[PDB]
């Protein structure tokens, strides 16, 4: 009996709605959130393969072994890497060189292009950059003298993926082994080893051994990754990261919404069902059974048909996007399930604790009569405790990422301004006067019942926040990464470039069909002090580094200029906005350089955002023109070829002095890195976009549901289709067009924290924005509508499912 | 035309398989322009099925139906809307008040769809409700009034279409011998200006007896009384 | 309980501010068991409103109800709910039925209710849905009814329970007259092989003058008639 009577329950138009929009919301979550996590998994795996190393932890001095025993015993790999550059001698010919000493693990991950392939270092064996034997003339096989060893030549070092750009490059590379360490007989304790430490394993294990590590540590060595050496390229990587969580808490966002609104509706269908169970004396025991039963049955079905959904849904597209995927993605972890399940029991519970607890409280003839129901737990306390505990829920499970915060204050300034602006909107409504009959009903019909009407436009509103905010945000990282790799760029730079020698080879650049380029000129040196305080001691990479200073007579064009004034004049240098945030330094701050023994002084008058992303050399400080005339002003140069290099030997014969770099292995390793990340951004654009759209058509299906009877007594009446069509297109698209108004709003101060807060890109009112999310909104709530309505209207008989 | 309603052989039944019942077993009737005809049977015996069908509000089983020489079964759902939005008004069972808007809206509703300005249906209307004997109660919900209010603005929407033709359910349910009587008055005063025909489903012996013809429903056949 | 029902000035209003409503003015009545009692009025006159409140179904602005020697005002929801279950059964003026139940376990829901036997119920159920006429109705859901089998459903829901004291609102309201003849039967039957006291609100003047007591309440006042 009371199966039979559960089923046809479900059966009912209202439940059938409501356990739709349930099942959709979980499959939703679901099927988001276990994309995200394996696409995520994918690309922290293909990263693992340009790092050699899953974690890194960086210092200036041997870390105790004591910590690397740990690791071994965590079941971890390690490797590690210390060197720096030194002087070599190819019998009696001095060459400063860049030696590497690593151990037989690396390369623990990718691969290391050799000439010939399939070498490592061995001892008493070195493998050496081509440019370098190519000054040094000698050949494979041979022997060269480091410090005070003589190691055999072994082969060459196309590239390795711990390499990184430097294009301030001064010396080549030399592999190298960490057993011959000391048999170099060149190594002091003076420059930095540069000590750096591999470490990889399952995501348990390194976090595990990180928290373990954290509190062993020196305000020296820094534990990271997807920051590789030199080129900043995992920088990227990051930000890719970052936007994935975001989608996924999008979809949350999303989720959370359709079944507050759904819900809402299911409870008020129950009303009057109570108040007769009452009236037949229920008890509370019996009651609370029976109301209870139902409700904990449909979020019970929903759940299981929405994971079955989810899963049927992840498998499908796996499948489908084999082509895009370089490899099979490592299975996701369980914690969408939670992201599922549980906000959608605490948002049913939420929404519904209150309702329950109102009617068990209540003479059920009060109810009936549609009179004044008990005063218990007024909306003015209720909804600001509901928001509390909503968000400390949220900040548990994201794990108080600025990301969250964010999307925070651009909903609770999206309620502020939807309450100010509802108001008034109905202020103006109230006093207007309109022609058109189909206007003229919907108008009356979003007046007679304000709040229920407030309640759908806040919905509303906060789907077109999330999905505009999405959207934008994918272009603005769409357009950044082209910009970053145009697909053009030079892939050969020029390097040790004398004054006098810069026009030869432009012209040489002119007559070869090359197209040049600018031509930075470079000193290098380092700077004495700051504010008359010797620097030395304090941790910065900049102090102990050579430095790169450059004189540009005019605004540099692709590096953007956000603070001071541009040009700086005499004893001011323009300097980079992180350079100076981390050196805690401000405008007009005394701070000299020494370097070839004309330490200059100089001051601060503007900083520039500088992206240390693009192939184009970047410098930290631009002095004035012509203010370092005593210091040696190198040259660098860049331009693209593409075939042949028989023009390469002519001008390695012109200019032999001057050094070629190529660079084809770094494009060859960002390219497959962009591609990848695209691909990301492009799918969990399209499935967030698609499952927000299904969401909202639930919203507007719960919507018109409520609307049913009205409706119905229209079409008894003898309103014609197209008025009926006519009428719920206005009432649509002017509910649209207030919520995606309000949204772009919401959608630009979120945007903005955001950008200024976690992209780190510069924010820009887009009133394209403001004249595109109202329209696009309101058109797809009235198409929504007006294809409902059509197919609800059609039938026969509809006076009779009135009572229904 | 003079034939304002015109059934041959209609046959209604509903239900679906061993669930499948007859109600109507062939049914003839003619009325002319500005009869009265009240129809009176046993309970459970397919009046208000009789009563939807005429009005075009569903389909029978088979059967030729003309309505102001229209025949029912010959046009689509659109066709049939326009016809009960020019001519027909209805009162039926249980009124189905619409919860939501107050009893003005509920009898302006006729008047809006037909076209008029708001003012002038908002004014025609509060003459109307003030006329049926229900000024003191224009802003209660459905919910709030008694049964007598809601069928007194069941039977207000009714009058406000100003109709052709009159299709009642017991107008005098849940009414006194009083109020019966002035809606009774109401009605047949109507009938007598406009010269708009009128059928009604009704117990009270009375108001049969102040109508024209009377016809009794057993069987799925139409009897004439008197 | 010599006295069922005694009510002791009991006044209600309804409304707010300017909206504000006054319906029952202070009423005084006593109910001695057994006793037949029918009450009488003009529409909106509030005899729904009163027979809710004797029932325990909402409370009056002030006075004092002592159903079957009880204060009524000075006990919860929960009592309440527990004392209409064991003596209380009440009739509706709309049905108030629960549409996706069909006759059968519609009927059979108050035993449910208090616990009883799935099959004895059943039976007892039938037993009272036959006695009334509907036995071919039995797996209809209320959609598939008429006014009279909707009453005759509501009020075979009432007689289930058998209780001590039985609250109709127009029994006969929506019934021709044979069939209200044979319910008045069924009623006053029961009263008199069960000694359960009854009250009903209904225009029916035949079903009042054979109740034992008329009492016609006028200005939230109640008078004796006839
Ligand atoms: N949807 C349905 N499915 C099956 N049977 C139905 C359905 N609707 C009505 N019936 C049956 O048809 C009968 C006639 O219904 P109805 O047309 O309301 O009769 P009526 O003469 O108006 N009765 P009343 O208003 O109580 O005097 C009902 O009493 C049921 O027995
Ligand atoms: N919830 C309410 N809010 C405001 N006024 C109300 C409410 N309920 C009832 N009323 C008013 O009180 C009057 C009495 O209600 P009710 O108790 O149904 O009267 P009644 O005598 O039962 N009418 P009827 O059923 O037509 O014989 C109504 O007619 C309304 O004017
Ligand atoms: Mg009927
Ligand atoms: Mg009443």
């Amino acid at each position: 009996m009371i199966a039979r009577w559960f089923w046809r329950e479900w059966r009912s138009p209202s439940l059938l709605i409501v356990w739709l929009a349930l099942s959709l919301a979980v499959a939703c979550v679901l099927a988001l959130g276990n994309i995200s996590d394996r696409m995520e998994k994918g690309l922290s795996q293909q990263s693992r393969e340009f790092m050699a190393g899953d974690r890194a932890l960086r210092s200036s001095r041997e870390v105790p072994q004591a910590w690397l025993e740990e690791a071994q015993k965590r079941g971890l790999k390690v490797g590690k890497q210390l060197t720096f550059a030194t002087m070599t001698f190819a019998g009696d010919t001095p060459q400063l060189a860049n030696v590497k000493a690593v151990d037989d693990i690396y390369p623990m991950y990718g691969d290391l292009q050799t000439n010939p392939p399939g070498l490592k270092p061995q001892a008493g064996s070195v493998l050496l950059a081509p440019r370098l034997m190519a000054l040094l003339n000698l050949k494979t096989g041979d022997t060269i003298d480091v410090g005070d060893a003589t190691l055999r030549i072994a082969g060459e070092v196309i590239q390795e993926p711990d390499s990184g750009f430097n294009p301030f490059q001064m010396a080549p590379r030399l592999m190298m082994n960490l057993a011959d360490v000391d048999k170099t007989g060149a190594v002091q304790p003076g420059s930095r080893v540069t000590w750096r430490y591999k470490f990889g394993g399952n995501e348990n294990q390194l976090d595990g051994y990180e928290k373990w590590l954290l509190p062993q540590l020196k305000p020296e060595q820094r534990w990271y990754g997807l920051e590789q050496d030199e080129g900043a390229l995992g920088r990227s990587m990051e930000r890719s990261q970052q936007f994935l969580l975001l989608s996924a808490l999008l979809t949350l966002l999303l989720a959370v919404a359709a079944v507050a609104v759904a819900m809402n509706h299911y409870c008020r269908s129950r009303y009057d069902l109570v108040a007769i169970l009452k009236t037949l004396g229920a008890g509370r025991a019996q009651l609370r059974k029976l109301i209870v039963g139902q409700w904990l049955m449909v979020l019970t079905l929903s759940a299981v048909t929405g994971g079955a959904i989810g899963l049927l849904f992840e498998n499908v597209l796996m499948v489908l996007l084999k082509p895009v995927l370089p490899a099979a993605l490592p299975p996701a972890s369980l914690w969408p399930w939670l992201w599922a399940l549980g906000t959608m029991t605490v948002i049913s519970l939420l929404v519904g604790l209150r309702p329950y607890r109102l009617l068990l409280a209540t003479q059920p003839l009060r109810v009936l009569r549609n009179d004044v129901v008990a005063n218990v737990w007024p909306l003015k306390f209720y909804l600001p405790i509901v928001s509390v505990v909503v968000v400390l829920l949220l900040a548990g499970l994201m794990g108080g990422s600025m990301l969250l915060w964010a999307v925070l204050a651009g909903a609770v300034v999206l309620a502020l301004l939807c309450g100010v602006l509802g108001w008034m909107l109905l202020n103006v409504l109230r006093r207007m006067t309109l022609k058109s009959l189909p206007l003229r009903l919907a108008v009356s019909r979003l007046l007679r019942q304000p709040w229920s009407t407030l309640s759908q436009l806040s919905a509303f509103s906060l789907s077109f926040m999330l999905l505009a905010l999405l959207l934008v945000l994918r272009g603005d990282l769409l357009d950044r990464w082209q910009q970053q790799l145009p697909p053009e760029s030079p892939n050969y730079f020029l390097i040790n470039i004398a004054t006098e020698q810069v026009a030869p080879l432009k012209a040489f650049l002119a007559e070869h069909q090359i197209v040049p380029e600018s031509f930075y000129p470079v000193v290098r040196a380092r700077l004495t002090a700051i504010n008359d305080k010797p620097t030395e001691g304090n941790e910065d990479e900049a102090l102990n580094r050579e430095l790169n200073l450059t004189w540009q007579n005019t605004r540099p064009d692709h590096n953007p200029i956000v603070a001071g004034n541009w040009p700086p004049k005499a004893d001011e240098v323009s300097m980079e906005e992180g350079l100076a945030k981390r050196l805690n330094v401000a405008l007009g701050d005394t701070v000299t350089f020494m370097g070839d023994t004309q330490e200059f002084r100089a001051k601060v008058t503007s900083l520039r955002k500088v992206d240390w992303e693009s192939l184009r050399p970047n410098f930290y400080f631009i002095f004035p023109e012509g203010a370092l005339d005593g210091q040696p002003q190198s040259w660098l140069t860049s331009f693209r070829w593409e075939n042949g290099n028989g023009m390469l030997t002519q001008l390695n014969r012109q200019f032999p002095t001057i050094s070629l770099l190529d660079i084809g292995a770094i494009l060859k390793q960002v390219g497959q890195v962009l591609e990848q990340v695209s691909r990301a951004l492009e799918v969990m654009v399209v499935l967030v976009t698609a499952c927000g759209m299904l969401l909202l058509l639930a919203q507007v299906q719960v919507g018109m549901r409520q609307r049913h009877q009205e409706l119905v007594v229209w079409r008894t009446l003898g309103a014609g289709k197209k008025l009926l069509r006519t009428t719920l297109w206005c009432e649509f698209a002017m509910l649209g067009f207030v919520s995606g108004l309000v949204a772009a709003i919401g959608a630009e101060t979120a945007l903005a924290v955001l950008q200024a807060k976690v992209f780190d890109f510069p924010w820009e009112p887009d009133w394209r924005l403001w004249i595109v999310l109202p329209c696009s909104g309101a058109l797809l709530l009235s198409l929504f509508g007006g294809w409902l309505g059509a197919r609800l209207v059609k039938g026969k008989a509809l006076f009779r499912q009135f009572a229904g | 035309a003079e034939n304002i309603v015109e059934v041959h052989h209609l046959k209604k039944s509903v239900g679906q398989g061993e669930h499948e019942l007859s109600i109507l077993t062939g049914v003839e009737l003619v009325v002319k322009r500005g009869e009265t005809i009240a129809l009176v049977g046993e309970s459970g015996s397919g009046k208000s099925t009789l009563l939807a069908i005429l009005a075009g509000l569903d389909d029978g089983s088979s059967g030729e139906v003309s309505l102001v020489g229209q025949p029912l079964h010959n046009m689509d759902e659109e066709a049939r809307a326009k016809l009960r939005a020019k001519h027909v008004g209805f009162v039926f069972q249980s009124f189905m008040l619409i919860p939501t808007l107050n009893a003005l809206e509920n009898v302006e509703l006729p008047a809006l769809l037909r076209g008029e300005s708001s003012a002038e249906s908002r004014n025609g209307a509060k003459a109307l409700l003030e006329q049926l004997g229900l000024g003191k109660r224009l802003d209660h919900l459905p919910a709030q009034l008694s049964g007598g209010e809601q069928q007194r603005v069941a039977l207000a929407r009714a009058f406000n279409g100003r109709p052709d033709v009159l299709f009642a359910d017991e107008p005098t349910g849940n009414l006194d011998r009083q109020t019966g009587d002035k809606i009774a008055d109401l009605l047949f005063s109507l009938n007598r200006e406009h010269g708009t025909t009128l059928i009604m489903v009704t117990h009270d012996l009375q108001l049969a007896a102040r109508c024209d013809r009377c016809l009794r429903l057993v069987n799925g056949q139409l009897q004439e009384e008197a």
